[PDB]
């Protein structure tokens, strides 16, 4: 079987950082479960562009931060926030493609 | 009367717009009168209370070049009925306004009659008094701090006025609130035709094509009354009037089909038949009119406060589920924060994409992934309603909501600011038949209209 | 010399409210400071752009009371951040009069010290010349044009100009546009406490609660610094630090969680360990400081338009299936009844229950069974945007789509009015760095507040 | 034998009649159709009153119309159009659970 992200992390979020950019926040529920992810290398650029219908080249960085058994990830807004057509100023409502992420661990 | 009678109604509102094209193939069939219905109580009480079209000044004034240019070059009469959208003086004169402008571009000349349809408080204070007004079904009594409280009163015109107008000459009838059926009839009536026929031509003509399918509420219609009966077409080859379409709007917002009621009588439909003719026409015979004693329908609305708005989306599965209880949780946290101890404070909210068209009727107890939240606070001055909504709008941004792990905010908003001041909230306050007398007779002035504006 | 400090974070933003009860069990714990976020960007350009609170000055007041009385009667210094929701000197001002009011209320009186923000347009011009200004990521390059069309033009000041007001005896610090963590770091640094430790306790209590669990923008928070790391705590037994929460608001809204920049150095967080303690708190500690060459983020707007919205429902399965191409033709024929000419004519539709909140971006492609559909119009003059937005509006509402069978209205409003005008829209224009010079040095002035006002 | 009313009607719709009245109208492709349905006496206050989640004594008139092969249904509305709380100004889209109606013939 697989392992849900949902059933890994305790915080899977959205939110600006900036009006440019937009920034998802995973934050694992034990350190032993963001490792097996990290060690796994299926938390992908790939992955995540195919979600959210970019290409993989619009993920900017994947970042594991250890001391917080938490993963970063940022991309460009490419709707600057309060720009004409935005549909979330804040960006804070941007988390639920990563929602249906299962782990084949 | 003799032959026929061709009546070109172009638009279903004055400022909906229309194809050019329909329009000129219209005219290519010469119509005997170019009508048109101004305005409604649809849009609710705003327009009425606030003196406010709720079409818009550009395409009223577009719509209407069209139709005095073709009208003076042609020597047909523009017979408008509800004015502005709702037909009170300001709407009248802003109306009036706009057909200045169009004389003194067009380099026109006319004549045109004003017919306003305004109703004093003391008239309606003292029929009250007298027993003379009669509420409308599910209407509530009139009270007289009802009518005071009232901003603008109309009270809606039937085919007499505009009769009058006509008869002195207008070459332009520019109503008030009138009844929409009595734009359309009035002239093919003062001509000898059929007053049932004529009724319901205006009836089925009172939104133009709304009464073809598919329907459009910015496309022509024509009705051409005969003796017998009246045809009815449209102008455009992707709109046809059928037998469903045409008896559609015979029923469209009325309460009973069998009898419409209006100024001075019911038409009375059991004996009617729709018969499709021609290619894309329909044949209606068979109406009649039965005179009532002569009374009128008056509409007023009244102010009740200040509304502060703001719109945002939610697409989280768990705060979708819980949504219910999170603005419970949210509105208690507001109350407390600014120790809110007035009931006159009224919080609404629109969950779009579960029950936010059909509220407590709403057969669907479920959301799909996304809502659509619209929260609206009416208090008793605009910063109160901008207070509230303001603490309510940044509470549920950060409300944390049980399981919540999207932990860094709750809400889309599609807008910077994400509040929206609209301002004065009205509510209908007068919606009751009064009894005609000869305080409430509609009198029409002619102006002459020049490039130059009104010549003396 | 005392071996600890004590920061109070009241609530998310000043004006989000609080509990009055947790902030009385935080007073109880006898703070050192009192100190608050005011403002962001994160609400959008409008609020710098026209000079405009995204707070609600009734919220801001309430809250300021709690704050001013209690420091001004234990002698606790309270420093408020981004003044008036964006800094700028009209949010200044709007906040500077709110404290006059409470001084007059209070019958207090108190030293405070104001600290503009704003920028000259011809400092940024000349920067720019000189190769001082660089953009931050994804940022477009900086233009004279773009200077030139912002209006307010702010800095984001780091802790320097807050400990020189603070050093100069003021008891109320109210600062224009700041970098968060610097209205709580400035007085413990300058006291001898550690840079990083200061910074990064800042850092999670930037927005007070949100940084516990469940969260919350409207309760508060406390950070003690001591000589080998800082715990966080909240007063609410409802809410409670831990590793995660504490951990997620480190990395709430930057960019990279180890490296957070600021004026004046980076946050290096490679070596930060957040520990649970004793009951519902955290103790963070490794957090380390880097100075780097000074340079202040510029923020600044301009108007790009003017903009018209409505909003209603539709419940009809027909229609929302075809709903993409239906808007697509409302379109067409509005811009063709209008005779409309202008790229700069803008059509925005959110449809709520289907992608309102994503965009392209949404993964689901079926909406359910209701749609809250949102327009607006974005133009260059607001006539332009409420005459296009109005025709949109009937257009849509009698628009006859394919095998509709719903054929006498297309939408459910919630209002009267169903169109509001929503006014002046901007854009952010400046987002870039400028390297410190004299000519951007922070000015603090103070003024003796009493309950009559300021003298002169 | 189920049929659904929604293969039988060419319109199936709401409106104001006012603003403190709501009518449904349903207009049937053939005269043979509607006086299946009329005659059937299938199309009952209590029916449509289950539909909306109102009492039956709440659905003012059933008017069957025969020369448009037509019913009207008359309610009052429970927010008079425009009030504080409305939903539908117009009243214009309020016919959904009519769809779902299904006769037995
Ligand atoms: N004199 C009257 N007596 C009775 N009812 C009237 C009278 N005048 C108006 N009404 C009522 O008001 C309605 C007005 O309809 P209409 O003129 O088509 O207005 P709208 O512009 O709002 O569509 C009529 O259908 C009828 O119910
Ligand atoms: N001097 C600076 N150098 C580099 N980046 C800066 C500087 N000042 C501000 N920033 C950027 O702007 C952000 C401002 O964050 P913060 O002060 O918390 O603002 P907000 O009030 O919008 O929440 C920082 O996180 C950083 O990305
Ligand atoms: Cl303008
Ligand atoms: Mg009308
Ligand atoms: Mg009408
Ligand atoms: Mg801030
Ligand atoms: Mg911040």
């Amino acid at each position: 079987m697989k392992q849900s992200l949902c059933s890994l992390a305790q915080v899977i979020r959205s939110k600006n950082a900036g009006p440019y950019e937009l920034v998802l926040d995973i934050l694992f529920k034990t350190r032993e479960d963001y490792q097996r992810v990290k060690r796994s290398e299926q938390l992908t650029p790939q992955l995540i562009a195919g979600l959210y219908n970019v290409k993989p080249d619009f993920i900017h960085r994947i970042i594991w931060f250890d001391p917080a058994n938490a993963v970063k990830i940022v991309m460009p807004r490419d709707i600057i926030s309060g720009n004409v057509g935005d549909n979330d100023v804040y960006g804070a409502q941007q988390h639920a493609p990563l929602l249906s992420i299962e782990f084949d661990f | 009367m003799a032959r026929t009678f061709k009546i070109l109604s172009p638009t279903a509102i004055l400022g909906y717009g229309f194809p050019e094209e329909s329009f000129r193939k219209a005219m290519e069939a010469s119509p005997d009168l170019i009508a048109v219905d101004a305005g409604s109580s649809d849009p609710g009480p705003h327009y009425l209370g606030a003196g406010k079209p709720f079409t818009d000044r550009a395409g009223v004034k577009r719509d209407l070049r069209y139709m005095i240019v073709a009208g003076v070059k042609n020597n047909i009469p523009v017979v408008i009925g509800t004015a502005g959208g709702s037909g009170a003086a300001p709407h009248l004169e802003w109306c009036r306004q706009i057909i200045h402008e169009i004389a003194q571009e067009e380099k026109l000349s006319f004549s045109m009659a004003l017919i306003p349809s305004d109703v004093d408080k003391a008239i309606v204070h003292q029929a009250l008094d007298n027993g003379k007004i009669t509420a409308l079904d599910f209407v509530p009594e009139l009270t007289h701090e009802a009518i005071e409280e009232s901003t603008y009163i109309v009270a809606q015109m039937g085919i007499e006025p505009f009769q009058r107008a006509l008869a002195a000459g207008a070459q332009v009838v520019l109503g008030g609130r009138a009844y929409d059926p009595a734009c359309f009839a009035a002239l093919p009536i003062m001509q000898g035709f059929d007053e049932g026929l004529a009724l319901h031509c205006g009836k089925i003509l009172e939104c133009a094509a709304i009464a073809a399918t598919p329907g459009s509420g910015s496309d022509c219609a024509m009705g051409i009354i005969d003796d017998s009966g009246f045809t009815l077409k449209a102008f455009n080859p992707k709109r046809k009037f059928t037998e469903t379409s045409a008896a559609a709007h015979t029923l469209y917002e009325k309460s009973d089909p069998y009898f419409l009621p209006g100024p001075g009588g019911v038409l009375n439909l059991k004996g009617c038949t729709f018969k499709a003719v021609n290619e894309g026409e329909v044949y209606v015979s068979g109406s009649r009119h039965e005179a009532t004693p002569y009374a009128l329908k008056l509409e007023g609305a009244r102010r009740v406060g200040f509304r502060c708005l703001t719109i945002a989306g939610t697409r989280d599965p768990i705060m979708i589920a819980g949504i219910d209880n999170i603005l419970e949780e949210v509105q208690t946290s507001v109350a407390r924060n600014l120790s809110l101890n007035d009931d006159s404070i009224r919080m609404t909210f629109h969950l779009y994409g579960k029950n936010g068209v059909m509220g407590n009727h709403e057969p669907m107890k479920t959301a799909g992934h996304e809502l659509g939240i619209l929260l609206d606070v009416v208090a008793p001055t605009q910063d109160i309603a901008n207070s509230v909504c303001s603490l309510v709008r940044s509470t549920l941004l950060h409300y944390g909501y049980e399981n919540r792990i999207a932990t860094a905010g709750n809400l889309a908003f599609p807008f910077s600011p994400s509040d929206i001041q609209s301002g004065p909230v009205y509510e209908f306050s007068i919606y009751h038949l009064i009894e005609a007398s000869d305080a409430l007779r509609f009198d029409f002035h002619i102006e002459q209209v020049t490039p130059e504006g009104v010549q003396a």
